[PDB]
RNA sequence: CCAAGUCUGGGCUAAGUGGUAAAGGAUGUGGCGCCGCGAAGACAGCCAGGAGGUUGGCUUAGAAGCAGCCAUCCUUUAAAG
C-alpha cells in the first residue's frame, strides 16, 4: 500500500520512519523503497500469508509482496526487506497456512494435546489462485497417535511443493497418556 | 512491613504516596503494606 | 571468554544433565514466548531448574518449548592451593548470546500459560525479556 | 422469619431448638408438638423447616415432598458421579429418554416450552457425568 | 574563592538527583501509537433486582462461586456472570 523510495540511501532511510525493502521481480530490481510504518499495518496482517501491493506512481499495481525479510536486529524491529511481485500465471512458491478448530478427542477429555511442527504449507496451487485461509482438520487426537504429510488431504490445486510423512501434527501427553 | 517488594492484597489494598514513599493501604491490618 | 580443554580430552561429550525441552501444547498462530538480551554462561542447574519450576506451576498447553542448553564449563580449587592450577570441572551451560529466541509460550488463546512462563521469567536470573511473536499473543 | 434444619420424630431437644427459637419470640413447647403430626409419616430423615411468625406469638406454617435424587438413581441403576466431569465421561444414555424425563419436571423447570426444557438437562448432565450421544 | 558570557535560543527537573550501585517496584512527570464511546448521551458517585434448572463430581463428616481435585452448560425472561 503506497510505500516509496528507490534512490540510494539506506542509512538515514534505514532510519526514522522508512525501512529499506527492495523492489524485487523476475528479471528486474530497483532501489529500496517502502517505509517503516506501512510494513507495520499490512505486514501486521499476514505478510507472505495473503498478499496485496502498493501504488508507487501507479507504476505496476501487482502482488507477490515479500518472499523474504526479517525483524532481525535484537530489539525485534525489522530493517531491510525483500519484495517480489508476480504478474505471471506461474505462481508456485506458495506458502499459505492451515488451521484446525479444537475437535475434542485427546484434549477436552484426555487433556492430552498435539504438536504441529507444520501449521504452514509452502506449496504451489493455481498461481494467483489460493484461499488466503485454508482449513483442514479430519480430527483425531490422543495416545501415541500422529498424523503428517502422506495422509493430509489436499483440495483443488494439486501441488504439494512438499513431501509425504513429515511434521503434520500429533497428540502428545501434556502430562501423560 | 516488607519495606522492599510490596504488591496489592485484598482486592482493594490501595497504592498511596507518602514522602514519594509508597506504602500499601487497604481495609485490613493484614495489609499494612510499607517499604 | 575462557572456555574448555577440549571436546574429549578435558571434558567434552556429555549429556550435561538436565530436563529436556518441550512442554505445554501446540497452536498454529498465537505466538507466545520469552527471550533475553543478557550475556551469561547461563547457569546450567539454575537453568534446568527454572524452566522446570515453569511446568511446576502450569501443567499442559502453553509451547513450553525452550531453546537453550549449556555444553561447556568452568573449573577451580583442587590440589595445592592457588598457583599452578590443574583443573577440577563443574557447572556447564551455554552462552546466551546477548539476547535471542528463548523458550516459547506458544498457543491459541491460553494466557493462563503466558502468566506461567511469566512466573518462568520472574525466576531465571539475567533479567529476561517478556514478549510475543509474529502476530503477538492473540 | 426464621429457618431451621430440624430432625424427624424428635421434637424436644433444648440445645438447638431452645435458643434458636425462644429468643425470637417462639413458644418452644407448642411449636414442637405440632411437628409430631406431619413428620411422623416420614420419620428418620432430616426435614428442613421454615417457620414464619407474626404479632401474636404463634403459628407454624410450611414445614417437605420426597428422594427426588435417589429415585433417578434407581432407574439408571449411578450413585454418585464417577469422578471428575469432562475428564472421565463414560455414562452415555440416549435421545429419547432425556426427552420424557423433562416433561414432568416442568413445574420447577425453566418455562413451559419444549426447546427450553431439553436445555437444562444438558447443563446439569455435563456438570456431573452424563453425556448425551 | 581564580582569569574569562549571573550569553542568548528551545526543551526537561520540583529529588539536591546531580555529588558512585544491581535484581527489584509504583494512575511521578513530559512527548509519541492503540480498544470502547457521550445524544445504542461514555469510566468513578447514587436508586434497585442485587434472576432461575445453577444447591453439579473427589471429599462429603462440609463445595452447594466465598475448603480444595474436575465442570463450565441450559434457560422462561429486563441478562445472562
Amino acid at each position: 500500500m503506497e510505500l516509496t523510495a528507490k534512490p540510494r540511501t539506506p542509512k538515514q532511510k534505514l532510519d526514522e520512519s522508512m525501512i529499506a525493502a527492495v523492489a524485487y521481480n523476475k528479471e528486474n530490481n530497483v532501489s529500496f523503497a517502502l517505509d517503516r510504518k506501512a510494513f507495520d499495518r499490512a505486514f501486521r496482517q499476514q505478510s507472505t500469508t495473503g498478499l496485496f501491493d502498493i501504488t508507487v506512481e501507479g507504476g505496476e499495481t501487482f502482488p507477490a509482496l515479500v518472499k523474504a525479510v526479517q525483524m532481525d536486529k535484537r530489539k525485534r524491529a525489522p530493517i531491510h526487506v525483500d519484495f517480489y511481485m508476480v504478474t505471471y500465471g506461474e505462481p508456485v512458491e506458495v506458502s499459505v497456512p492451515v488451521h484446525t478448530t479444537g475437535r475434542s478427542q485427546g484434549e477436552v477429555q484426555g487433556g492430552l494435546v498435539d504438536i504441529v511442527v507444520h501449521n504452514l504449507q509452502i506449496v504451489a496451487p493455481g498461481p494467483r489462485r489460493i484461499p488466503q485461509e485454508l482449513v483442514v482438520d479430519v480430527t483425531k487426537m490422543n495416545i501415541g497417535d500422529h498424523i503428517t504429510a502422506g495422509d493430509i488431504k489436499l483440495p483443488e490445486g494439486c501441488t504439494l511443493a512438499a513431501d509425504p510423512e513429515l511434521t503434520v501434527v500429533s497428540v502428545l501427553p501434556p502430562r501423560l497418556t | 512491613k516488607v519495606r522492599s517488594s510490596v504488591k496489592k492484597m485484598c482486592d482493594n489494598c490501595k497504592v498511596v504516596r507518602r514522602h514519594g514513599r509508597v506504602l500499601v493501604i487497604c481495609s485490613n491490618v493484614k495489609h499494612k503494606q510499607r517499604q | 571468554s575462557i572456555k574448555p580443554t577440549r571436546r574429549e580430552y578435558i571434558s567434552g561429550i556429555p549429556g550435561k544433565g538436565i530436563a529436556q525441552f518441550k512442554m505445554g501444547n501446540n497452536t498454529y498462530p498465537a505466538q507466545v514466548e520469552n527471550v533475553v538480551e543478557k550475556p551469561v554462561q547461563i547457569r546450567h542447574n539454575a537453568l534446568e531448574a527454572a524452566r522446570n519450576a515453569a511446568n511446576r506451576f502450569v501443567q499442559n498447553s502453553g509451547k513450553f518449548r525452550i531453546r537453550k542448553f549449556p555444553f561447556h564449563v568452568i573449573r577451580e580449587q583442587d590440589g595445592d592451593g592457588m598457583r599452578a592450577p590443574f583443573g577440577k570441572s563443574v557447572g556447564t551451560a551455554a552462552r546466551s548470546h546477548g539476547a535471542n529466541h528463548d523458550f516459547i509460550a506458544w498457543v491459541n488463546p491460553d494466557p493462563a500459560v503466558e502468566f506461567a512462563w511469566r512466573r518462568a521469567y520472574m525466576k531465571v536470573t539475567p533479567t529476561v525479556n517478556i514478549d510475543s511473536s509474529p502476530a503477538g499473543n492473540a | 422469619q426464621i429457618k431451621l434444619q430440624l430432625p424427624a420424630g424428635k421434637a424436644t431437644p433444648a440445645p438447638p431448638v431452645g435458643p434458636a427459637l425462644g429468643q425470637h419470640g417462639v413458644n418452644i413447647m407448642e411449636f414442637c408438638k405440632r411437628f409430631n403430626a406431619e413428620t411422623a409419616d416420614k420419620a428418620g430423615m432430616i426435614l428442613p423447616v421454615v417457620i414464619t411468625v407474626y404479632e401474636d406469638k404463634s403459628f407454624t406454617f410450611i414445614i417437605k415432598t420426597p428422594p427426588a435424587s435417589f429415585l433417578l438413581k434407581k432407574a439408571a441403576g449411578i450413585e454418585k458421579g464417577s469422578s471428575e466431569p469432562k475428564r472421565k465421561i463414560v455414562g452415555k444414555v440416549t435421545r429419547k429418554q432425556i426427552e420424557e424425563i423433562a416433561k414432568t419436571k416442568m413445574p420447577d423447570l425453566n418455562a413451559n416450552s419444549l426447546e427450553a426444557a431439553m436445555k437444562i438437562i444438558e447443563g446439569t448432565a455435563k456438570s456431573m457425568g452424563i453425556e448425551v450421544v
